[PDB]
């Protein structure tokens, strides 16, 4: 079980993604304060 | 989440501390530094 | 010099009993007299901290 | 049914680790516009001023 | 002498000056009404502390002896400023 | 521990040494951590037989450790009292790693004109064909 | 270890110590062991006498190491300022 | 690995690995609990003041019968073996007082130079050193007594004599408060020296404890304290 | 006689222009035109210029023209549109001088006693300021040769006025605007102690120069005298700041302190909206 | 207490100019020299209600005329006042080495050339009987000076201007922000 198990620890990083997620967010932040 | 090897196993509680220089020491304070008058 | 004052320290070998002192020190007075204020506020978040949890 | 699935969300972290590390230097640069802007809004007060009260 | 020494002994004025002890008070004094040095008149040990000289004349051995201590100064402070901007250099971006 | 034995020239000791090992490997991982100079210098010794079993043994405690890479060397150097073996959960996660170096290695040398490639190893080649 | 400590306990923190300290507590009273010691001690002995002299030197500072150093410590504190937005 | 023998925590120590994230509050505190109740045996005392206080806070949920004294209790007897320690006066429960746990008595007989009722606590209570099954305590601390008794005088007086303190707190001997002097030294309590000729204890204080350059560098120390607290606002401003 | 300039950008442009003139024909050597200037102290201003032709061949630096008919037509015009202005020199645009500028340099003092030249670079890289000034004295010599009238190096900058910067700072749209807190420090760091140190060993080749050539005027005035006031610091090994090493806990003292206190405050300024806002934002989210 | 024009008689006073004494024995501590003498000293209608007991004026001059013998006088008779007084006399001890730390440190701060041997020849006796009893205090945690073997200079510290004041952030920078680590440590799980 090679890769049965690799793809699986990197299912894990969707969690990852999250903290992506929060950085879109933090952009998304402070944009409509240079749009203001 | 409590436990996991324990279940087993204003008064003088501020003055304790002037209390620890009362009870090991100067229990007969002026009955000596009141007869520092007449002992010399 | 002990009553009154004018940061006379005595000094049985100088001459001088010197009088020297630094009165503006206020950059750490008025940062004390800030955290003194700011731990309080510190407290008076904490019911907010441990309430709104749980 | 494995080999297809690493072959998705592989390509997905590495596409979101692309995006993830732009949107940071874009946050940067959203502060020397802000800083522009603020002095844009320094600006507005140099050599005149003209007195007036407030009604 | 080496660069200053920082404090000089009335032995160096006076062997130099082949006077005495007791005339190397006038003369610093008197090199301060000349106006050629600002000096603190380290007496205290008899011991003369250093400030700015007018120069004298740069000798072809003393322009090479400047160019060794300067190049001493320039290439150690260069060398040194590139270690510090090496160790300054990760934090650009 | 029971490690220290090994001061006799004599072989048998090292492999009632290692039927010790085997057998109470299962409390004392920490031990071989100082006897790795002693599973080196056991190693390179040719004509004693218990190198091999030496490899595999080190490949199991720094498998326990966190050395998963000098374990898949000592598995390549374990002999085939290493391939003997392919089921376990011991033996899926190192062959996982092994043919992550495999796959490395292919995709590394896939880019080279005609040759200068690094050494592929058999062991590592041949389990490909194995699974 | 007893000695061990007394040839980094007896000399080479203390002020000076006479002969018969040494006799006292380093036995047989004049071998090469005590002589070793004193030696040991990286120093020469004088009669009837163990000073402890000529040890802490130049009292030092370290000039301005630190001030460098420290600022090279605020190159990655300028980092941490870095590593956020 | 505890009640059922040691030099497991020695089979730690070549695969020692944590946590990637700090788990549950409870369950890392009591972890740290765990670990720095280790140290105490280890006789390691700088890493376990901080992480069994840092336990001690971060376990503050408990049942009403006690278990936070008990964590406490025999937290605090290698805070004792310190040399120093705080008044317990902060953590005192009444049915802890009739449980007498960590025995007020005992770091009451500490801050005196006491032998007879150090020892009486010692002989007659060892039927709760039963429950404290610590006895390693005991051993060095007659000597945490003693270096309490020295270092109190010490840092009391400026200058002070063999002829005071090594008959005064009945040593016998100038040498033996030579011997504890030159441990105090060896740990660097003391700044003494020792006239060796007469018999003087030449004892003296060390100079400049003005802040030219030990807070300035100690502010690395406050400072990296504070720029990891601002880390780890910014990580908890990460996970929404 | 000039105390320093405060020279435009305007003017600079001003001799762009005419280089963009001059680069599409038949360029000999350089630019030669007039420089108007605002006097009013012993500093100096320049507010605009203008050019003329001017062309040179090399066979005794001697042969070299201009126009003063159209020269003082184009001053009169100027001069009556705008009475601030007057004549304060010229300017070339060869950055190396050479020595048909001294009767440059002469032939334009005759309408006012004074002219000022300035060195520029059309395609500068490595110098500092392009505006550089020099002036015609004498201090005849040592040897008080007959009439050794020299050059003499002005100090220099570029000036500054209110809203001439309305068209620049838009035009050139890349500045990042206090840079303060990032870089800047550095970039003065690597640019101060390289391109002045490289000032300075350029300064010990002309000692090099001065090794096994510099016969010429050896200059031994001026030069060691400069220097026993940068000698000032014998920074020879020992180190020898014993006395100084407490100063510099003293310049450490104040700024550590404002670190220590203030960035502990700052600590406490970010953990607590960003402790209330982040649990906040966690369980209010659902 | 100190508004003590206000409370002139209530059918629940005692003597009125007991609870003079007893305002007076409460505020000649926590009451710095300035405040000290303009409240004790320069008090207007508190002179009278103090012109009443000798004792009370004797004591308070006794204690600014900042001598010796007249410190020990002065303090037994409030020793003898301090223990006939309820819910003040088990609090008996920690007030008259209280009046004794205000003492020694209005006294101690202005000298540094000073002996102990200075301090005997006009407390009555104090050769080795203010021996043990400085050496509490200042070990104590308060009184910062030092005793001294017989080269006996009693040597004083810093009006925490600088140093001791360097403490109290990380004093509550450790403690209480590690609280609220805690507290910050409250997110995952």
């Amino acid at each position: 079980y090679l890769s049965k198990i690799e793809e699986l620890q990197l299912i894990v990083n969707d969690k990852s993604q999250n903290l992506r997620r929060l950085q879109a967010q933090r952009n998304e932040l402070n944009a409509k304060v240079r749009l203001l | 989440m409590s436990e996991k090897k324990q279940p087993v196993d204003e008064d003088n509680w501020d003055d304790d501390n002037v209390e620890d220089d009362f009870s090991n020491q100067l229990r007969a304070e002026l009955e000596k530094h009141g007869y520092k008058m007449e002992t010399s | 010099i002990l009553d009154k004052k004018f940061h006379g320290i005595l000094d049985q070998g100088e001459g001088v009993l010197i009088i020297f002192d630094e009165p503006p020190v206020d950059k750490t007075y008025e940062a004390a007299l800030e955290t003194i204020q700011n731990m309080s506020k510190v407290v008076d978040s904490l019911y907010n901290k441990a309430k709104k949890l749980t | 049914d494995l080999y297809s699935r690493y072959k998705k969300l592989q390509q997905e972290l590495e596409f979101l680790e692309v995006q993830e590390e732009y949107i940071k230097d874009e946050q940067k640069n959203l502060k020397k516009e802000f800083l522009h802007a603020q002095e844009e809004v320094k600006r507005i007060q140099s050599i005149p001023l003209v007195i007036g009260q407030f009604l | 002498r080496p660069a200053n020494h920082r404090q000089l002994t009335f032995e160096e004025i006076a062997k130099s000056a082949k006077i005495t002890v007791n005339e190397v008070e006038l003369l610093v004094m008197k090199a301060l009404s000349v106006g050629l040095v600002k000096g603190s008149i380290d007496e205290v040990d008899k011991r003369v502390h250093m400030t700015w000289v007018q120069p004298r004349v740069l000798d072809l051995q003393q322009i090479k002896g400047m160019k060794d201590r300067l190049e001493f100064w320039c290439t150690d402070v260069k060398s040194m400023e590139m270690l510090v901007e090496h160790q300054a250099h990760d934090i650009l971006t | 521990g029971i490690i220290s034995l090994l001061d006799e020239d004599e072989p048998q000791l090292k492999e009632f040494a290692l039927h010790k090992l085997n057998a109470v490997v299962n409390d004392f991982w920490a031990e071989i951590s100082e006897s790795v100079d002693k599973i080196e210098v056991l190693y390179e010794d040719e004509g004693f037989r218990s190198r091999q079993f030496a490899a595999l043994v080190a490949s199991k405690v720094f498998y326990h450790l966190g050395a998963f890479e000098e374990s898949l060397n000592y598995a390549l150097g374990a002999g085939d009292l290493f391939n003997v073996n392919d089921n376990s959960e011991y033996v899926e996660t190192i062959i996982a790693k092994c043919i992550d170096h495999y796959t490395k290695q292919c995709v590394e040398n896939a880019d080279l004109p005609e040759g200068e490639k690094k050494p592929i190893d058999q062991r590592l080649e041949g389990i490909v064909n194995k699974m | 270890t007893i000695r061990d400590e007394i040839a980094g306990c007896i000399e080479k923190a203390y002020e000076k110590i006479l002969f018969t300290e040494a006799t006292r507590i380093l036995f047989f009273n004049t071998p090469k062991k005590m002589t070793d010691y004193a030696k040991k001690r990286g120093w020469v002995l004088g009669p009837n006498n163990y000073y402890s002299f000529a040890s802490q030197q130049q009292k030092p500072e370290d000039t301005t190491i630190p001030s460098t150093e420290l600022a090279k410590q605020v190159i990655e504190y300028a980092r941490q300022l870095e590593m956020i937005v | 690995y505890l009640h059922y023998s040691l030099y497991d925590q020695a089979e730690k120590l070549v695969s020692k690995s944590v946590f990637p994230e700090q788990a549950n509050n409870n369950e890392w505190a009591r972890y740290l609990y765990y670990t720095g109740r280790i140290k105490a045996i280890q006789l390691e005392y700088s890493e376990a003041r901080r992480t069994m206080t840092n336990a001690l806070r971060k376990a503050p949920q408990h049942t009403a019968v006690g278990f936070k004294q008990t964590v406490h209790k025999l937290l605090i007897v290698v805070e004792l073996l310190l040399g120093e320690i705080p008044d317990r006066l902060q953590f005192r429960q009444p049915s802890l007082k009739r449980s007498l746990m960590p025995y007020f008595l005992l770091t009451q007989a500490v801050r005196t130079g006491n032998l007879a009722k150090f020892n009486q606590v010692l002989d007659q209570f060892g039927e709760k050193f039963q429950a404290d099954g610590t006895y390693t305590l005991i051993i060095r601390l007659r000597h945490n007594v003693i270096k309490t008794g020295v270092r109190m005088i010490s840092l009391s007086y400026s200058r002070i004599s063999l002829a005071d303190i090594a008959q005064k707190l009945q040593l016998d001997s100038p040498e033996d408060a030579e011997f504890i002097v030159a441990k105090a030294i060896r740990d660097g309590v003391i700044e003494a020296s020792i006239n060796h000729e007469k018999g003087y204890v030449q004892s003296k204080e060390m100079i400049d404890i003005y802040s030219t350059r030990e807070p300035q560098l100690a502010f690395h120390q406050r400072i990296s304290f504070c720029l990891d607290i601002h880390n780890m606002s910014v990580k908890a401003m990460r996970f929404p | 006689a000039v105390q320093k300039v405060v020279v435009h950008p305007l003017v600079l442009l001003s001799v762009v222009d005419h280089f963009n003139r001059i680069g599409k024909v038949g360029n000999q050597k350089r630019v030669v035109g007039v420089l108007l200037g605002s006097w009013q102290k012993k500093v100096l201003d320049v507010s605009n210029s203008f050019a003329v032709p001017f062309d040179e061949d090399d066979k005794d630096d001697s042969v070299w023209f201009l126009d003063h008919d159209y020269l003082e037509n184009m001053y009169g015009m100027f001069k009556k549109v705008n009475a601030r202005e007057r004549i304060v020199g010229w300017y070339h645009t060869g950055p190396k001088l050479h020595k048909n500028d001294i009767a440059i340099n002469e032939l334009m003092k005759r309408y006012c006693p004074n002219s000022v030249l300035v060195i520029i670079d059309v395609k500068p890289k490595d110098l500092g300021l392009p505006t550089e000034a020099y002036i015609s004295v004498e201090e005849v010599h040592d040897d008080g040769t007959p009439t050794s009238k020299t050059f003499e190096h002005v100090t220099s900058e570029i000036g500054a006025e209110e809203a001439e910067e309305v068209g620049v700072e838009h035009l050139l749209r890349d500045i990042k605007d206090t840079t303060v807190g990032t870089l800047s420090q550095r970039i003065t760091n690597q640019v101060h102690g390289l391109k002045g140190l490289n000032s300075k060993l350029l300064d010990i080749r002309s000692y090099l120069e001065k090794v096994a050539t510099g016969k010429l005027p050896i200059n031994h005035q001026i030069i060691y005298q400069l220097q026993d006031v940068f000698n000032l610091l014998p920074d020879v090994s020992l180190q020898e700041f014993v006395k100084a090493f407490y100063l510099k806990t003293n310049d450490q003292m104040v700024v550590v302190y404002l670190a220590s206190l203030i960035r502990s405050v700052v600590a406490l300024h970010n953990l607590i909206n960003n402790k209330i806002a982040n649990r906040d934002a966690e369980k209010k989210e659902g | 207490f100190l508004d003590t024009v206000s409370t002139f008689t209530s059918y629940e006073l005692m003597d009125y100019k007991t609870f003079v004494t007893y305002t007076v024995y409460v505020s000649m501590i926590a009451l710095e020299r300035p405040d000290l003498r303009e409240k004790v000293i320069k008090g207007a209608e508190i002179l009278e209600v103090l012109h009443s007991l000798p004792a009370v004026r004797q004591y308070l001059f006794s204690l600014y005329e900042c001598r010796y013998s007249v410190f020990f006088q002065s303090l037994a008779v409030v020793e003898q006042e301090m223990k006939k007084d309820w819910l003040f006399a088990p609090h008996y001890r920690y007030y008259v080495r209280e009046m004794r730390i205000h003492a020694y440190s209005q006294l101690l701060e202005s000298y540094r050339s000073l002996t102990l041997g200075y301090m005997a020849e006009a407390f009555g006796v104090g050769v080795e009987f203010i021996d043990q009893e400085l050496s509490r205090f200042i070990a104590a945690g308060r009184l910062h000076c030092k005793i001294d073997k017989v080269n006996e200079i009693v040597e004083t510290n810093r009006p925490d201007s600088k140093n001791w004041q360097y403490q109290e952030t990380i004093k509550k920078g450790d403690l209480l922000l590690n609280r609220v680590q805690k507290l910050s440590r409250v997110i995952n799980m």
